[PDB]
């Protein structure tokens, strides 16, 4: 079904477009190289290694 | 025999003290349908820190 | 080219049409609300010129566009909240429904239904 | 590219008539190809591997 694929796909690109301004931040020395960067990664990892690849 | 273990493939800003390390042992006569044995540590002798793949 | 990409096959398609259906219909309100002169409630002799053959064919086209992709009696039901509730550019709405009693499948029923409630 | 592929496959009286025609056409579909979605949950596969080989390497720090 597609209603599904599309709520995949949503919830992918807000995380794509988070960790993308993180990587700007970081090209900058906007957040400077600390710590919290780390965590919010992976957290974004923690996010999505849960159901990864449910396989059909 | 010529044995290798690398512990890692990835290649760091820093250079690790062991990308691998390779054993080799002469192989005599050995006959058809015998067997030699060999054991080697893999395990951890720092930290107590294995990363894993570890390839053979 | 306005209304030929607002016709939602190449769009529709994509976008799952919860929020898309909503767009329609804040986009239906939009047309009714917006500009309401000719407000006179004498405005009797312009239903003959609203009539849906004067009526522009593109604006034709749209009713019928927001006709397939939305429902029958959910647009009857907002409309009557809509009509009920605020003021009105006469010549859109008459000509829409002029546009809506023959466009859906025999809805003259339903919309004497809420005509006789009001 | 995996949901950007898939949504391109899921692509792939007059009055009346028109709206049932219209209708039709937005009749939606609801179906997609399996193959496809495994050649890419492989591709998928492969990059999940990097990504969790470098989370390991950095959660140890």
């Amino acid at each position: 079904r597609v209603q599904y694929l599309r709520q995949i796909h949503a919830n992918h690109e807000t995380l794509l477009r988070e960790v993308q301004t993180l990587r700007d931040r970081l090209c900058t020395e906007d957040e400077a190289s600390s710590c919290a960067t780390a965590q919010r990664l992976l957290q974004v990892y923690r996010q999505l290694r849960h159901p990864s690849l449910i396989l059909l | 025999l010529c044995i290798q273990v690398l512990t890692s493939s990835c290649a760091l800003d820093l250079d690790s003290a062991c990308s691998a390390i390779t054993y080799t042992i002469p192989v005599d006569q050995l006959g058809p349908g015998a067997r030699r044995e060999v054991t080697l540590p893999l395990g951890p002798g720092e930290n107590g820190g294995l990363d894993l793949p570890v390839t053979v | 080219c306005w209304f030929g990409v607002f016709s939602g096959h190449t769009l529709g398609s994509v976008i799952s049409t919860d929020p898309l259906k909503r767009f329609f219909s804040h986009t239906l309100t939009q047309i009714l609300t917006h500009s309401p002169v000719l407000k006179a409630s004498d405005a009797v002799q312009m239903q003959r010129e609203w009539s849906f053959a004067r009526t522009h064919p593109l604006l034709t086209s749209l009713y019928r566009r927001l006709f397939v992709m939305l429902s029958a009696e959910e647009l009857v039901g907002h409309l009557q909240e809509v009509l009920e509730t605020q003021e009105v550019h006469w010549q859109r709405v008459l000509s829409f429904v002029s546009a809506l009693v023959v466009c859906f499948p025999e809805a003259q029923q339903l919309l004497e239904d809420w005509v006789a409630r009001l | 590219s995996l949901s950007s592929a898939i949504a391109k496959h899921e692509s792939n009286p007059y009055r009346k008539e028109l709206q049932r025609e219209k209708k039709k056409m937005l009749q939606t579909n609801l179906k997609v190809s399996g193959a496809l979605y495994r050649e890419i949950t492989l591709k998928v596969a492969e990059v999940q591997l990097k990504s969790d080989f470098a989370a390991q390497k950095l959660s140890n720090l």
